[PDB]
RNA sequence: GGAUUUUUGGAGCAGGGAGGCAUCGACCUGGUAUUGCAGUACCUCCAGGAACGGUGC
């Protein structure tokens, strides 16, 4: 199983856990969350740190959040980039 | 071709050039990094394509296997 | 009695082109030739096409993997 | 488990589908999901012939016949 | 044999030819319509043919009683509060009853959906402009007496009457 | 651990929220793994749940009497009233 | 043609839509008896027609004799008794 | 499950049945599967616009059921 | 690892959760479940589009959640020892 | 001590916009055809009429 996170698609989410960079979610909600993994499952049920959620309503909007959990289902997309450097 | 299932398929697939349409229209073009047991997907140098039309690139990217409608080599 | 399963696995020898309907979407249906398919009815299409029966209008696709979790429904077409 | 449809087998049946889709045709078999052989066909109208419908997108079923 | 509570929870129910659940309440000799509560407004249809019943009255709020079928009774006259106690009365089958003057018919006007109205072998019948006084007092009616109403008699019932 | 939070609110009276937005509130007599619930009395409510509306507390309520509602289209549940004696 | 629980009705206007038909007839029958069903279809060969079935076979014969000719949406009816059993008929009976 | 328990007491009954997409199926009860799979007859249906239909046999999938009206004849499992 | 086990050890915090019909839910955690069922007390939610209502306790099936705001303060690091 | 009927999850996420356009279905008037033994997506046709109904943008 570790090898599956370790190797697999969520390898994305395991080397973002454990070099502390930024990732982009897209989320279901029209949203998007970016930040630090903190933690994250099979489900992709996530504890992030220092959150920028980002949406639009046309007016874009914006809000920091230092800690949550995200509930998996809610992905769409997690991208990984040099968004931390 | 004689039985071409799902699964070595898209393993055939890993290390090309792939677009993954979304159920929500969405459409993501880049290079079949992995796939998962449960069909999750990782592109590398992936693109955004919206309407058919280039939006963003945004490079190294996991979906999420509920969202995916379909995948095809390109 | 024809189990659904044994259907498909008609079509893949058949080599009938085949054409799905989608789950919640009416507009678009997915066309092609099942040349194998996956205990959760996850398809390989060949030859695939996007068709739009509002704008008939059809989109080529070539070698297309479809998930199950949008079939609804799946016959034969003639062409 | 099995659905309970041995009764409703090789009876012509009125199928109502997720996104206000209905059609109609004989039951040839099904298996433990739900899914059905219908025979026969028709697209609520143009004949379809013999398909495949997945258990998941069915809402209902009306036999067309007595049971 | 009074129409009882009863009476009707033992009456055979069933989906009639037509597709609606009906009531089946005939041959029992009843006089009186009365204690309708008890079908709790589940039928579509009740058949009350063949009964002795004098007056189409005595019915409680039923929403979703659709067709009577009221066939060889007694009927000699029709209560005035039915629009309130039967909204979506579409269909009344009086033939073989006892309607005598077409003045009777009067509280037929207030059942807003009625459209299909079968007054035969009812003495009422052979007075004179019988058809074209239904018509012009019952204009929701679209066929009376298995016959289709038609524009030329709206318009002759609108002239003698007007 | 102790499971209770479910079983805590057995026997009691309960406002419980579906997925389309309607209000179902009736006597919480029993559920199970997925969270089909079994209520008694039950009424659905659909404008309002009121908390004093001047105007008036009920409209469109409708009488349904004992309800299995399914999990899958539960969202959540609170207590409404103390349970009825009988 | 011996009495049947079915009568055979032809000399309809088939101009009446067949939801519509099929409710009248059984307003009208409905004097006579029970009426178990009515097979009325528009299709070339059955349009103009159709089958009455009743519980009892003495409203049949009733229905037959007192409706001959009875002037339906515009037309005189001609009405027979049946030239087999119905299919309910035969699954009610055995 | 305790409810699905109920359901099977309540085959042979009159129930009231509501789809995912509104329509309300009213008839008797033939068969309750455990996934709430449900054979019923003698049916009256009442669509989303209001109107009604009448119909002889009918079988509706449990997942796509939102919810069941039983009976108040069961009423009377109170050890739970 | 699994990390509803995190969540479950939560009970006494009080949260923010955005549900998945976009409500918010404020909140003291009186427990969650391995369904990720969570149960609060001293409960103000706000159904979107409406004034907020105040209970005294509410229980939410786990499904319907988004996600949750925890505490500024709160320990992860701590937390995500087993 | 998690492998199809219950307790270690197949569910999830997605709906406002505006104050005419597309599609289907009865339908209403005239006239016209069919006279046959049925279990029904619908049911003659020709001309006219829709300040009709549903759904989507």
């Amino acid at each position: 199983e570790e090898e599956e996170f370790n190797t697999g698609p969520l390898s994305v989410l395991t080397q973002s856990v454990k070099n502390n960079t930024q990732v982009l979610i897209n989320c279901r909600n029209n949203k998007k969350l970016l930040g630090r993994v903190k933690a994250f499952d099979r489900h992709c049920n996530m504890v992030l740190e220092n959150v920028k959620e980002m949406w639009t309503e046309p007016v874009n909007k914006d809000r920091y959040i230092s800690k949550m959990f995200l509930r998996g289902d809610s992905v769409i997309v997690v991208l990984r980039n040099p968004l931390i450097a | 071709s004689l039985p071409l299932n799902p699964k070595p398929f898209l393993n055939g697939l890993t290390g090309k050039p792939v677009m993954v349409k979304l159920k929500w229209g969405m459409e993501y073009k880049g290079y079949l990094v992995s796939v998962d047991g449960y069909m999750n997907m990782q592109l590398a140098n992936t693109e955004e394509y919206i309407d058919g039309a280039l939006s963003g690139h945004l490079g190294e990217v996991l979906i999420r296997c509920n969202n995916v409608l379909y995948i095809r080599g390109v | 009695m024809v189990q659904p399963i044994n259907l498909i696995f008609r079509y893949l020898q058949n080599r009938s082109r085949i054409q799905v309907w989608l789950y919640e979407q009416v507009n678009m249906r997915i066309e092609g030739c099942i040349i194998g398919f996956d205990e959760y009815m996850n398809l390989v299409l060949d030859d695939a096409e996007e068709i739009h029966s509002k704008t008939k209008s059809r989109k080529q696709l070539g070698r297309i993997m479809l998930k199950g979790d949008n079939i609804t429904l799946l016959q034969s077409v003639s062409n | 488990h099995p659905p309970e449809l041995k009764k409703f087998m090789d009876k012509k049946l009125s199928l109502k589908l997720n996104g206000g889709r209905h059609v109609q045709g004989i039951l040839r078999g099904f298996d433990p999901f739900m899914n059905l052989v219908i025979d026969e066909c028709v697209e609520m109208q143009n004949n379809i012939g013999m398909v495949v419908i997945r258990g998941n997108s069915i809402i209902m079923l009306e036999a067309l016949e007595r049971v | 044999v009074k129409l009882t509570a009863e009476l009707i929870e033992q009456a055979a129910q069933y989906t009639n030819a037509v597709r609606d659940r009906e009531l089946d309440l005939r041959g029992y000799k009843i006089p009186v319509i009365e204690n309708l509560g008890a079908t709790l407004d589940q039928f579509d249809a009740i058949d009350f043919s063949d009964n002795e019943i004098r007056k189409l009255d005595g019915f409680p709020l039923l929403r979703r009683l659709k067709t009577l079928l009221v066939n060889n009774n007694r009927i000699c006259r029709i209560g005035e509060g039915l629009d309130q106690a039967l909204p979506c009365l579409t269909e009344l089958i009086l033939t073989n009853n006892s309607l005598v003057e077409l003045g009777d018919l009067d509280p037929l006007a207030s059942l807003k959906s009625l459209t299909y109205l079968s007054i035969l072998r009812n003495p009422v019948t052979n007075k004179k402009h019988y058809r074209l006084y239904v018509i012009y007092k019952v204009p929701q009616v679209r066929v009376l007496d298995f016959q289709k109403v038609k524009l030329k008699e709206r318009q002759e019932a609108e002239k003698m009457f007007k | 651990g102790k499971s209770s939070k479910m079983l805590q609110h057995i026997d009691y009276r309960m406002r419980c929220i579906l997925q389309d937005g309607r209000i179902f509130i009736g006597t919480f007599k029993a559920f199970d793994k997925h969270m089909n619930l079994i209520l008694c009395d039950c009424d659905e409510f659909r404008k309002i749940k009121p908390k004093n509306s001047k105007q008036a507390e009920r409209e469109e309520k409708r009488v349904l009497g004992l309800v299995l509602l399914r999990g899958e289209n539960l969202v959540s549940m609170t207590v409404e009233g103390p349970p009825p004696k009988d | 043609i011996r009495p049947n629980h079915t009568i055979y009705i032809n000399n309809m206007n088939d101009k009446i839509k067949k939801e519509e038909l099929k409710r009248s007839l059984y307003a009208l029958f409905s004097q006579f008896g029970h009426v178990v069903d009515i097979v009325a279809l528009k299709t070339m060969k059955m349009r103009g027609q159709a089958f009455v079935i009743f519980k009892e076979l003495g409203s049949s014969t009733n229905a037959l004799r007192q409706l001959q000719g009875f002037p339906f949406y515009g037309k005189p009816m001609r009405i027979q008794y049946a030239k087999t059993d119905s299919d309910i008929i035969s699954k009610m009976r055995g | 499950g305790v409810p699905i328990k109920v359901l099977h007491e309540a085959e042979g009954h009159i129930v009231t049945c509501e789809t995912n997409t509104g329509e309300v199926y009213r008839g008797k009860l033939i068969e309750a599967e455990d996934n709430m799979n449900c054979q019923m007859s003698n049916i009256t249906v009442t669509y989303r616009d209001g109107r009604v239909a009448q119909l002889e046999q009918v079988y509706i999938r449990g997942s796509k059921i939102r919810f069941l009206i039983l009976p108040d004849m069961l009423k009377n499992m109170l050890k739970s | 690892m699994k990390l509803v086990r995190f969540l479950m050890k939560l009970s006494h915090e009080t949260v923010t959760i955005e549900l998945k019909n976009g409500t918010q839910v404020h909140g003291t955690i009186t427990g969650v479940d391995v369904s990720m069922n969570t149960h609060l007390k001293a409960v103000k939610m706000t159904l979107k589009n409406r004034e907020p209502v105040q209970l005294e306790t509410l229980s939410i099936r786990g499904n319907n959640i988004r996600y949750f705001i925890l505490p500024d303060s709160l320990p992860l690091d701590t937390l995500l020892v087993d």
